[PDB]
């Protein structure tokens, strides 16, 4: 029986496939094809992702196009990958991470094929960078379920996912299918490239900034500034006198003088220093 | 032409992904595909590339297959998935540019009427950008020799999507240091940008060594930039630029006085405000 | 498949039916604005099972 | 030829060097400014021509090689500078 | 169906459906943000509530057969002793809507 | 190594090579995996290899085994709590149940799991005198083990404790090392 | 049998030439329908590309079981310039190997009715090199029946070696379209 | 000086040393 | 890992949010808000929201299923929008009124005047008022006035009909009355105009009906 | 610190939970039970919480 | 929006009627509809190619 351990390895270029094809169609499920290998009883690579036509509209998943899959696969393995179809991928745009009655029947129509086949869900609206919120689910059978069996076998203590969330819990988790759990494939290289994301070039790191763009930001920063010490000394008066209400209800609403000064003095510093260090630099370095 | 170019993080990875998948195929070297994106106003933004088979000897410079009837087939394929990511350009993962460039680009621009090149180094680098842009240009001689066809830079960086950064950011949660802070950051940025000026620096003294000991014939475009250059570079001891640049930096530190100045009096603030209430709770145990 | 597209019908016009109007007739291919006596408008991008150019506003 | 520290031309200078007169140069660095050939400005009070730039002219192999020594010296200073900065700020650079 | 009511951040939009709660929802990519502006009708998702589509003014069913109800087909032929009464009420209504000019050239707007 | 299961490897080699020899270089490895590494499991990994090199002295590992348990990683706390099982096993260590006994009840599956097979495994041959904790944690094994709320990684915690508790027949206790002071490899494997 | 072939068609200044009716083009046209035709009525899955050899060495299609494709692309073309042909058979190789249908038996075909002004000794090192890498060319000569005649049987010799018989040559002097030759010729006779 | 009273002040500041059946309850209503 | 912890927290304010009004602060994390559907929740406020925009009356953002406070709006959310001065201003003038000379010149010192020299009138003494009410028999210039205050004036204009305010979804209508005070404010100096106010200030109320 | 944190990643986790009605008691029964009037509709008999 | 246009209201006394100083809440909301009709005929948008007749 299946073990309560499978793990769905989804790499970088799959995660990002996903969540391009996420925020690219909205509110439409979209749907594609995880692309991989099914290396043992308890992993799950999935190497690539391809999207599908989705064709008018795509509220529901659309009944994978067989020409389309085909053309897909053969083009691939010419020019790459020789990859079997390891599961199929779609959006839920803020839904959450579970599965309609069109997500599972068209997942027992990909077991049917391949018993090991998984159905990845992403939610492209509810991500957050840092955390995507992304889950891998099979089906579990009626038949068993009926006839007094877990169809998932604990032999590891690795079913300690997320706690799974109600809205998984009440649109059928556990009952009609269950959670796997997914990890991600580490290289080191292409982190590299990742890393060279908001990357800034030379130019922009040792250029000045406009000098009289500079003076005026000094000028007006310096004035919030002032208004900002006169009601500092307002607050500081006031704050000591009382604190029935000085604890959370003498702030909301109204401005603090404390938080703003420290904004600025914050920012205008940063800046001041940089450029002086920029202009020091300059001068040494083009001379 | 194309100023600017913006790459995305599926791009890079895509390509990294390709490179792999032909070196675990065979052994070429290089790898080249198809880029497509958008056309923002004088801005490209490529999203998205694919694969194509290609190959090339090491010798003619001049045999090389492409299979441009893959590349329409696939192209019409991504179209049917998603409408506004066009043929842009193409790609390939060379450490430099090579001598088919010019003819691939002309086989590229038989569909994208201005075709960018983009060389995305698989190679991890530490001083540059991964992705440098190309345009090809029919160049004009001053001196009479016959017009030919040549590549012209374009300023490349990468962006992402929100999905992208998303999916990114997730990636290179427990790489990326983000407590780092806004100055400690235009810092590092400052010192990126000496690395990266020296590098450049060390660019054209080796060029030169090439030229003066002979292994380079005279290239006058190239010397006639060099003399501009060094022509440009300024003068800081001039007696009044040194007396502009002691006011505005007094002009600055002024700033940073009355920034420091206040922040000391909020820390202060703060102190005071800690001791009251540890005195507090403290006289409340005892009590 | 008239037999299994007519059952796929049928099983999803089952009773009970919630009566709405027609309140707009818009071309966009025949689209509707119907108005629900839960007091609900909405879009329809298909009108339905029955013939566009039977409904009136 | 002259250098980019102390390129003020004087009116007896380039009369000197072009065998025009004082009242003739003046015209003639208006003219060379005019068809763009060089870029600066005039004080007559002082007869003095400032100069900032100079058309681009071909240079011998022993000009490319002084270049390279100037540009051997900016490499030094630049790497000199990159050191200064990352010893200095090794605690907060990241 | 709702209305826009203003644009936040290009991809979030306040908009209230006509039952009367307000959102704020987005939007699907396809859809020319300068089409839809403050007070146009727009078809939110059913369960994400993003903009689908943006659509024309709403014609009230009761408006429409206002304009489309039969008024026979009556001629000033079967009026009789309003003849005076024909001519103000054509003056009204007819002239300044064939030859709006004569009237700008008197210096009036008419009635 | 690249590899989160190398480096597991490579915490689990440092806690059987420094056991019980309490290596200051041991702890700092250690702990600062613990603290700074990227990957959870090795986390927990690196918590239980101290764990297992504090053992000779008992006293010491409470300190550093509160400030990793009243903390942020759930396989931190988890970690933490067995470090405190196999470093006290057999010693009914009053500062070792004291610091468990909040983590049980923990908001965490498997942390209240490893709480509560740590703390049978510190009981284990325990009575009511030696240490007044016994009669607490049988309670709440029992409780748990005979109530739905609970999750089931938090019945088989709880199921294990009682095994462990009343272990051979409550006539064997675990010691790592010998009853003469000889690292006791047996037991080391076994634990 | 899986046959993966591409036909190189030299379309030098010399193609206007009439000696075959009505001029060398329209031969070369027949010639490659009726190829090609065969190459459909055999195995199906067979599959064919096109290449032109000229002063830019171009492929026009690709591998391609559809033949109105390729009849268009050929259509579409004019005589100019001059002949490389190592160049044109470097990259007919180069796009034998990038094939979808590795099973497919790899095949270039090359009418090349024209002076070959390439030196014997890099013929013959290509011919080693297409043989040594397992790809059967079958050369068609037209026009030229002395200048370039005894060069092609001298690299359908060197592919050939002691027995591999897939290399072959078929020269036709002038005379009707050149059908009734390809018709009756070995290669087409072996399909 | 100005940065020195600020790191003073915030070395300077003093720390002093410092439900389950919500989980239930929430874990049951959910 | 806190730096983590807060964009994690981010993941809450999903786009599809439902809008609300923030009544009331309870505590230092929750407060009262009405949601705009008609009720109104005491619920938890999300701890990264900037408690000084947390003003009275002002828009905020509930999450759409638990309904906490989530995110606050700009002030600019409303349904009733000020005037395109490009083309919806009128094309009335002080000139083509003509006669009501007192009456324009009380209308201008009770709403031009103030809103270009309050400085004036706090320093004289006086304090301005706000509202002007119109009032007279029909055909006198009421509407024309405003027509010419709304062509003149270089401050913002918000034009509204009293009948306007009435709307089928109980709730709509205070919050449309809210909507433009709140533009107004924001869009100060500005002025307002109902039109036909005894449309919603009738004095005969019959609660039951 | 450590708190802190630990405090955001529970708050992402107790702000799903459903937000609590609003209502105006108009009259207290016996045996714990409060008569309030739920804003807008709405006149329930509620229990009294144990606190 | 479609700019010349006729508005034909027949028997216009069951809603242009006066306007009651003491009327019940059914007046008043007639009344409010009187005026919204006053405002969008001589309201302060002006009416361009829209006619009104009142029978
Ligand atoms: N003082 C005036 N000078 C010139 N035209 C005027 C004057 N007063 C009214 N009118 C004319 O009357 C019409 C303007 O009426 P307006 O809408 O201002 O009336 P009102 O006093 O607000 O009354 P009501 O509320 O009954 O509509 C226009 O035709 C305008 O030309
Ligand atoms: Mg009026």
């Amino acid at each position: 029986a299946v073990d309560t351990a499978e793990q769905v390895y989804i790499s970088s270029l799959a995660l990002l496939k996903m969540l391009k094809h996420g925020r690219a169609g909205v509110p439409m499920e979209v749907m594609g094809l995880m692309l991989g290998e099914f290396v043992d009883d308890y992993t799950v690579r999935v190497i690539d992702v391809f999207a599908m036509p989705q064709s008018g509209t795509g509220v529901s998943v659309e009944a994978v196009d067989p020409v389309f899959q085909a053309k897909m696969l053969d083009m691939l393995k010419q020019t790459g990958r020789p990859e079997m179809v390891v599961g199929w991928y779609h959006s839920h745009p803020g839904f959450g991470c579970w599965l309609s009655g069109v997500d599972i029947n068209t997942q027992q129509s990909f077991e049917a094929l391949s018993e090991r086949a998984v159905a990845v869900v992403v939610d492209p609206i509810q991500s957050v960078k840092g955390k995507v919120v992304i889950d891998a689910f099979r089906l579990i059978n009626a038949n068993m379920m009926v006839l007094g069996h877990e169809p998932r076998q604990t032999t590891s203590n690795l079913g300690h996912l997320n706690k799974p969330s109600i809205q998984a819990l009440i649109h059928g988790l556990n009952r009609h299918y269950y959670s796997i759990t997914i990890n991600y494939r580490k290289n080191e290289l292409e982190q590299k490239m990742l890393l060279n994301l908001h990357k800034k070039s030379w130019m922009e790191g040792l250029t000045l900034q406009d000098y009289s763009e500079h003076c005026k930001h000094n000028e007006s920063v310096v004035k919030e500034m002032l208004e900002l010490a006169k009601n500092y000394n307002k607050a500081v008066e006031e704050e000591d006198k009382m604190t029935p209400e000085q604890l959370a209800i003498k702030n909301v609403g109204k401005q603090d003088p404390k938080r703003h000064l420290e904004e600025h003095v914050d920012v205008l510093m940063t800046s001041n220093i940089v450029q002086c260090l920029a202009a020091m630099l300059d001068t040494v370095v083009f001379k | 032409a194309v100023q600017k170019v913006v790459v995305h993080p599926l791009v890079l990875l895509s390509v990294v992904d390709h490179f792999n998948r032909i070196g675990k195929v065979g052994n070429q070297k290089r790898v080249v595909g198809v880029l497509l994106g958008s056309w923002q106003k004088k801005v490209l933004d490529v999203s998205n590339s694919f694969a194509v088979p290609f190959d090339e000897d090491d010798k003619d410079d001049s045999v090389w297959f492409l299979d441009h009837d893959y590349l329409e087939n696939m192209y019409g394929m991504f179209k049917k998935v998603n409408a506004r990511e066009r043929i842009v350009g193409w790609y390939h993962t060379g450490p430099k540019l090579h001598k088919n460039d010019i003819a691939i680009n002309e086989l590229m621009k038989r569909y994208c009427p201005n075709s960018v090149l983009v060389i995305i180094d698989v190679k991890p680098k530490d001083l540059g950008l991964p992705t440098e842009a190309y345009i090809s240009v029919e160049e004009v001689h001053d001196d009479g020799t016959p017009t030919s066809k040549t590549f012209e830079h374009v300023t490349s960086e990468i962006g992402a999507e929100e999905a992208e950064e998303v999916g990114v950011e997730h990636l290179l949660r427990d790489i990326k240091d983000t407590t780092v802070g806004t100055l400690s950051q235009r810092i590092t940025n400052q010192v990126h940008g000496l690395k990266g000026l020296n590098s450049k620096l060390l660019d054209i003294r080796s060029y030169l060594e090439k030229v003066a000991t002979g292994k380079l014939p005279i290239n006058h475009q190239i010397i006639y930039q060099l003399q501009d250059v060094f022509n440009l570079l300024p003068d800081v001891s001039l007696q009044e630029f040194v007396k502009a640049f002691y006011l505005k930096t007094n002009d600055q530190m002024v700033v940073v006085y009355l920034a420091s100045l206040i922040r000391s009096v909020v820390a202060l603030h703060n102190l005071i405000n800690n001791k009251i209430a540890n005195r507090d709770a403290e006289k409340k145990e005892g009590q | 498949k008239i037999k299994e597209n007519s059952e796929k019908i049928k099983v999803n016009k089952t009773l009970p039916y919630l009566v709405s109007n027609v309140i707009e007739l818009l071309d966009v291919g025949k689209c509707a604005v119907i108005k629900t006596s839960t007091r609900q408008t909405y879009f329809l991008p298909v009108i339905g099972l029955v013939d566009a150019e039977k409904l009136k506003p | 030829t002259r250098p980019a520290n102390h390129r003020q031309l004087t009116f007896e200078e380039i009369a000197k060097s072009a065998k025009i007169t004082v009242n003739e140069v003046e015209l003639l660095v208006m003219k060379a400014l005019s068809v763009g050939l060089v870029k600066g400005s005039i004080d007559e009070v002082d007869k003095r021509v400032h100069m900032t730039w100079v058309q681009p002219r071909v240079l011998d192999l022993q000009q490319i090689k002084g270049m390279k020594d100037r540009l051997e010296f900016w490499c030094t200073d630049v790497k000199s500078m990159e050191m200064l900065v990352e010893h200095q700020a090794h605690d907060i650079l990241t | 169906v709702g209305e826009v009511l203003k644009q936040l951040t290009e991809e979030k939009f306040i908009v209230k459906a006509t039952n009367g709660p307000r959102y704020v929802v987005g939007c699907r990519r396809q859809l020319d943000k300068s089409k839809l502006k403050p007070g146009t009708r727009v078809a939110l998702d059913m369960t994400t509530l993003t903009i689908m589509r943006y659509l024309p003014r709403e014609v009230d069913p009761l408006v429409y057969n206002m304009s489309h109800e039969d008024p026979g087909n009556v001629s000033y032929s079967e009026i009789g002793g309003l003849s005076e009464q024909i001519r103000e009420l054509r003056e009204v209504i007819e002239l300044p809507l064939t030859n709006p000019e004569l009237f700008q050239r008197v210096g009036i707007i008419p009635p | 190594d690249k590899d989160p299961i190398l480096r597991r490897s490579g915490m689990y080699t440092v806690a059987m090579a420094y056991c019980g020899s309490g290596n200051n270089k041991a702890i700092r490895r250690l702990l600062h995996v613990a603290v700074s590494d990227v990957n959870d499991d090795v986390r927990r990994a690196a918590v239980e290899s101290l764990g297992f090199i504090l053992f000779r002295t008992p006293e010491q590992c409470p300190s550093v085994v509160s400030l990793l348990s009243e903390s942020y990683n759930p396989h931190v706390r988890y970690g933490a709590a067995m470090a405190l099982g196999i470093c006290c096993a057999g010693t009914g260590n009053k500062e070792a149940i004291n610091l468990l006994e909040p983590m049980t009840n923990d908001p965490v599956n498997y942390v209240r799991q490893g709480a509560l097979i740590a703390s049978a495994l510190i009981m284990i041959q325990q009575t009511e005198i030696t240490c007044p904790k016994v009669n607490q944690f049988r309670q709440l094994y029992s409780k748990v083990i005979n109530d739905k709320h609970d999750d089931v990684m938090a019945k088989f915690g709880a199921i294990l404790a009682q095994g462990i508790l009343d272990a051979g027949g409550h006539n064997v206790t675990i010691s790592l090392q010998s009853r003469t002071g000889h690292t006791h490899m047996p037991s080391v494997v076994g634990v | 049998v899986l046959e993966s072939t591409m036909v190189c068609v030299d379309n030098s200044e010399y193609m206007r030439n009439g000696d075959f009716l009505p001029t060398r083009l329209q031969a070369q046209q027949d010639a490659v329908n009726i190829v090609c035709h065969s190459k459909t009525r055999s195995n199906p899955e067979n599959n064919v590309g096109l290449i032109t050899l000229a002063n830019d060495c171009e492929v026009l299609t690709t591998l391609t079981p559809d033949t109105g494709r390729i009849l268009s692309k050929l259509h579409t073309v004019q005589p100019k310039g001059k002949i490389t042909f190592c160049t044109g058979i470097r990259v007919a190789h180069l796009a034998l190997k990038h094939r979808q249908g590795k099973n497919h038996k790899m095949r270039i075909i090359a009418f090349v009715g024209s002076p070959v002004e390439d030196n014997e000794k890099d013929l013959v090192k290509l011919a080693k090199r297409l043989k040594k890498e397992k790809v059967n060319v079958d050369i068609i000569n037209f026009g030229e029946e002395e200048v370039n005649t005894e060069k092609l049987t001298a690299f359908v010799n060197t592919l050939n070696g002691k027995d591999g018989t897939g290399s072959h040559l078929v020269t036709v002097p002038p005379g009707p379209s050149l059908a009734d030759a390809l018709i009756s010729s070995p290669i087409l006779a072996g399909e | 000086f100005c940065l020195d009273i600020h790191n003073m002040s915030v070395k300077a500041m003093r720390f002093p040393p410092k439900s389950a059946e919500e989980r239930r309850e929430r874990e049951q209503q959910d | 890992e806190f730096l983590h912890a807060q964009e994690e927290v981010k993941r809450i304010q999903s786009i599809p949010l439902v809008i609300g009004q923030f009544l009331e602060a309870v505590d230092q994390n929750t407060a009262i808000v009405g949601s705009t559907t008609g009720s109104n929740y005491y619920v938890r406020i999300l701890s990264t929201i900037d408690r000084e925009l947390l003003k009275p009356n002002a828009s905020v953002a509930l999450h759409k299923h638990s309904n906490a406070l989530v995110d606050v709006l700009p002030p600019e959310a409303d349904s009733s929008i000020m005037m395109l001065t490009s083309d919806q201003k009128p094309d009335v003038m002080y000139a083509d009124i003509g006669g009501m000379d007192i009456q324009k010149q009380e209308v201008r010192e009770a709403v031009e005047l103030p809103l270009t020299h309050f400085e004036l009138y706090k320093q004289i003494g006086i304090d301005p008022p706000r509202g002007v009410l119109m009032y007279g028999p029909p055909g006198c210039g009421k509407t024309m006035l405003a027509k010419a205050v709304a062509h003149h004036t270089t401050a913002a204009f918000i034009r509204v009909v009293g009948s306007e305010f009435v709307q089928k979804y109980l709730g709509e209508g205070p919050r449309m009355v809210r909507d433009v005070f709140r533009l107004a404010k924001e869009n100060a100096p500005a002025i307002i105009f109902i039109d036909e106010i005894d449309a919603i200030a009738t004095k005969r109320f019959d609660a039951q009906t | 610190l450590n708190a802190k944190v630990r405090l955001l990643r529970e708050e992402l986790q107790l702000l799903q939970e459903q937000g609590s009605y609003v209502g105006e008691v108009v009259r207290a029964m016996d045996k714990k039970k409060v008569l309030v009037k739920v804003h807008p509709e709405g006149k329930f008999v509620v229990d009294v919480d144990k606190n | 929006d479609h700019q010349p246009c006729i508005i034909f209201m027949d028997e216009i006394d069951a809603i242009g009627g006066r306007r009651f100083s003491e009327g019940t809440s059914a007046d008043r909301e007639i009344q409010r509809t009187l005026m919204e009709l006053l405002n969008q005929m001589d309201g302060f948008d002006t009416l361009h190619r829209v006619k009104m007749i009142m029978a």
